[PDB]
């Protein structure tokens, strides 16, 4: 199956003369590997995998480097907006930067990507082609006609169709024992009752990785997301993860409904029946 | 890995 | 720190030549790669940019190629105006910028003997207590010449210093001049002072000497 | 300026046994800015030893923050987590409900 | 069913000291938790500092040093001694506790105002 | 289109101190990452350091950490160098480059460059000798002649002979830096054995640092 390699940035600014507060993740598929934290006492990047120790101090060094780097470029990117947006420097403003690229079965390029926010607002991003940029409002524009100026498209381009496909490629290699391996859920079901002549079905997923899957429910064969409720895959802390749907039925009718779990390291859809 | 090259405002 | 390798550090070509510059690194920089121009007297011009993108107003005789730790810097078809030190630059960390050691690209021309002139130190300098004996290497190619001092046929190490002209505009020869710096006792303690230089263009070392106080 | 609001979970890695080792989740989601403040709580008290998860978002630019500790289910021994961020106007508590 | 009553606020120059009081009402054995919390005008309160009934305190990061936070153990009362009073002090203090079965108390809230 | 201007040509002390600045014209030095780049006559290209102005934040070589500050000032748009305990290893053209981006790259931009002497000589003018023709400096009908301008600091000085009249196979060497701290260079000419005694050759050198201007006759 397809993998993909992503990083996400944010740099918070602080009212007082402490520099802003920069933290950096490092994603392959639903895996994190690096962090990167600026109140850390080290100060330096962490691995958060077992296969991501293989690599050496040159590899450390660069990645310190760089993240270094990048939380300055943010830190100057905070006073620019704020000089744009004539924002008080008693407040705190947020700096959203994820990239990344997406590899197949034969290791070849995809698609990648690159997006910045501030103040959870989309800023600027990169398109499909790796060759333009979206601006989403006037001083993105402005960002957007310098950067057409001097080539940022080209070098976003080029890091993405070289450094990060390789990145990754080099990182399923030496991780395949975990990040090549599909876990099915454990699904289950429970009956909350509610009132005399109402009760909730709740159809259970756990243990899955990776975190895409699909729960749905069906009365009587006919697919129904009126009385659905769906929370947000959560992790279960130890690479794994966990969802449940639900649906209000009335009582006795229990029998006509099936749970329909699709996940990729299921061989086929399983369907679950209330006994 | 992570670029190298950063860009400003 | 990423060090980078330049081969050859001085290449010899004609015009309308294919010219061939590799740098190498010392571990995987990728595509972060810049090649620079720069001629006697001025700042370097960056030529291409990752590697292989031709900088704004370049030549399209100019092309880059290589990813990982060995890269080509080619001119498809050498102009006058090419004949310069071509520098390689990596930027694969943010905050760490490491140059080759830089390849001069000079003209090609047919072989040259020098005409070497031995010029004996005058009577003003005589006066003021220094002796300088200059011998001059005039209009040849290539570079590589050899001088060798013998002073009452003894040789001389360590008081002799040798300056190279830059190649001519229109001949592309060089010219050098090695001076011999003695106290003007040492000058007037021996009697023959001679100058043999040593070239490709030669068949035979040539010396020329002069005796001291002869007009 | 967008501020959205947390959404809490509160689970176990593993469904509960009484008696046996485990992990107590809090999953605060969805939320913006991203200062926040998440406590673990027993029986009234705060739990000392929480660790959480590196600071992440979303698509839609919403952080999400896990925070857990390892606690070993007990029947009469109640669980809870508590949130507090810009968007509420007093800190929110989220029990552990075990078929939840 | 739990009650909390809060005393002690009032106004005070800056560099002076404040006493405030939360005492809860039933058995002993019905809060373990008791603190106080302060308003930002950002629809936010903040923590200051709280107690638990064994006597495990905690402050918030601007009131370190300054405050200090103490528990009358025979009943459900505590107390909170501010020390070093600055103007960014000046808000509604609102007094809280929480049950064994973390269920969260809020008093109405008293005023110290720092000039 | 930014351009780079930096400031002249400094002759310093060893233990001085040199001060280089860089100054941003038709845009800000704050739009981009000032590198500070150094060439040893006669060597390769060598990079100090950089400094993003926009938030003040440096970055240097090892070998230069702890010699150098780069610091940067976006009301005059200047970013100035400081090179500190000055050796004899320093001479060099110090250069300043720009690139369009936060982080150090392709430098695109470059500034004239400022050659910094650290020499302990004192300013001295020249000694012109003449190195006369002879039957030893007589080669198929050609006769070579020149002045040796030796013993002068610093650097340069222009020999031109007669004037500008004789541009043909004139030689200026470069000059050489000697033991004694002073330098020295030679120019030769070479014309017709016929024309030596109708005529006259003289060789101008010309010095302005010591503003000395000397013609001597060969």
């Amino acid at each position: 199956g397809s993998h993909s390699m992503r990083y996400f940035f944010t740099s918070v600014s602080r009212p007082g003369r402490g520099e802003p507060r920069f933290i950096a993740v490092g994603y392959v598929d639903d895996t994190q590997f690096v962090r990167f934290d600026s109140d850390a006492a080290s100060q330096k990047m962490e691995p958060r995998a077992p296969w991501i120790e293989q690599e050496g101090p040159e590899y450390w060094d660069q990645e310190t480097r760089n993240m270094k780097a990048h939380s300055q470029t943010d830190r100057a990117n905070l006073g620019t907006l704020r000089g744009y947006y004539n924002q008080s420097e008693d407040g705190s403003h947020t700096i959203q930067i994820m990239y990344g690229c997406d590899v197949g079965p034969d290791g070849r390029f995809l698609r990648g990507y690159r997006q910045d926010a501030y103040d959870g607002k989309d800023y600027i991003a990169l398109n499909e082609d790796l060759r333009s940029w979206t601006a989403a409002d006037m001083a993105a524009q402005i960002t957007k006609r310098k950067w057409e100026a001097v080539h940022a498209a080209e070098q976003r381009r080029v890091y993405l169709e070289g450094r990060c496909v390789d990145g990754l490629r080099r990182y399923l290699e030496n991780g395949k024992e975990t990040l090549q391996r599909t876990d099915p859920p454990k699904t289950h079901m429970t009956h909350h009752p509610i009132s005399d002549h109402e009760a909730t079905l709740r159809c259970w997923a756990l243990g899955f990785y990776p975190a895409e899957i699909t729960l749905t429910w069906q009365r009587d064969g006919e697919d129904q997301t009126q009385d659905t409720e769906l929370v947000e895959t959560r992790p279960a802390g130890d690479g794994t993860f966990q969802k449940w749907a639900a649906v209000v039925v009335p009582s006795g009718e229990e029998q006509r409904y099936t749970c329909h779990v699709q996940h990729e390291g299921l061989p086929k859809p399983l369907t679950l029946r209330w006994p | 890995e992570v670029d190298p090259i950063g860009h400003l405002y | 720190d990423i060090q980078m390798t330049q081969s050859p550090s001085t290449l010899s070509a004609s015009v309308g030549d294919r010219v061939t510059i590799t740098c190498r690194a010392s571990r995987d920089i990728g595509r972060y790669l810049a090649w620079y121009q720069q001629k006697p007297g001025k700042a370097p011009k960056l030529l291409i940019y990752l590697s292989s993108s031709l900088e704004s107003g370049v030549p399209s005789r100019f092309s880059g190629s290589g990813s990982g730790t060995e890269f080509t810097l080619t001119i498809s078809s050498l102009q006058p105006d090419d004949f310069a030190t071509y520098y390689c630059q990596q930027y694969s960390i943010a905050n760490q910028l490491t140059f080759g050691g830089g390849t001069k690209v000079e003209i090609k021309r047919t072989v040259a003997a020098p005409s070497v002139f031995i010029f004996p130190p005058s009577d003003e300098q005589l006066k003021s207590g220094t002796a300088s004996v200059v011998c001059l290497l005039n209009n040849f190619y290539p570079r590589e010449a050899k001088v060798q001092w013998k002073v009452d046929n003894a040789l001389q190490s360590g008081n002799s210093q040798e300056s190279v002209t830059e190649q001519d505009s229109k001949d592309s020869t060089y010219s050098l001049s090695s001076t011999l710096t003695l106290s003007k006792a040492d000058y007037e303690k021996h009697k023959v002072y001679a100058c043999e230089v040593t070239h490709q263009g030669l068949s035979s070392p040539v010396t020329k000497s002069f005796n001291r106080g002869e007009c | 300026m967008i501020q959205r609001t947390p959404k809490i979970q509160v689970y176990s890695r593993h469904p509960a046994e009484n008696g046996k080792s485990n992990f107590l989740n809090c999953y605060v989601s969805g939320f913006h800015p991203s200062d926040i403040e998440v406590d673990l709580l027993k029986n009234g008290e705060r739990i000392e030893k929480v660790e959480h998860s590196d600071l992440s978002f979303s698509k839609d630019w919403s952080f999400y923050l896990l925070y857990y500790t390892e606690f070993t289910p007990t029947e009469k021994d109640e669980y809870a987590c508590r949130v507090n961020h810009v968007t509420l106007s007093q800190p929110k508590i989220v029990k552990w409900d075990r078929d939840m | 069913e739990v009650k909390l009553v809060e005393s002690g606020g009032g106004l005070v120059q800056p560099g002076g000291s404040l006493r405030l009081s939360c005492a809860a009402s039933g058995s002993i054995f019905s809060i373990n938790t008791m603190g106080w919390y302060r308003q930002t005008p950002g629809k936010q309160r903040d923590l200051v500092a709280d107690i638990s009934s064994g006597g495990s305190t905690k402050y918030g990061d601007s009131v370190k040093g300054r405050f200090t936070i103490s528990r009358d153990n025979t009943k459900n009362t505590v107390y909170l001694q501010m020390n070093s009073l600055k103007p960014e002090d000046t808000a509604v203090y609102y007094c809280y506790g929480l049950s064994y079965s973390n269920d969260d108390y809020w008093g109405q809230g008293t005023q110290v105002t720092v000039s | 289109q930014v351009q780079l201007v930096q400031s002249g040509a400094e002759v310093k002390k060893p233990g001085s101190s040199v001060k280089v600045s860089c100054k941003a014209s038709g845009g800000s030095i704050a739009d981009g990452y000032i590198s500070w780049v150094r060439q040893a006559p006669g060597q390769g290209l060598e990079w100090m350091g950089g400094i993003l102005p926009r938030v003040q934040y440096t970055n240097y070589a090892q070998k230069f950490q702890g010699r150098v500050t780069i610091t940067a000032d976006e009301s005059t748009s200047t970013a100035y160098m400081e090179l500190s305990s000055l050796r004899s290893e320093d001479t060099a053209v110090y250069y300043c480059a720009r690139s369009p981006t936060a982080t150090a790259a392709a430098l695109k931009i470059w500034g004239q460059g400022t050659m910094v002497t650290v020499s302990s000589a004192s300013t001295k003018g020249p000694s012109v000798f003449p190195l006369a023709p002879s039957s030893k400096s007589t080669s198929g009908g050609t006769a070579a002649l020149g002045c040796l301008v030796k013993d002068y600091f610093p650097e340069p000085v222009t020999v031109s002979w007669n004037s500008g009249a004789l541009t043909s196979g004139v030689h200026t060497f470069p000059a050489v830096l000697q033991s004694s701290g002073l330098y020295s260079l030679s120019s030769v000419v070479t014309v017709p054995s016929s024309s030596l005694g109708t005529q006259t050759y003289i060789c101008n050198v010309n010095h302005k640092p010591s503003n000395t201007k000397v013609d001597k006759k060969v």
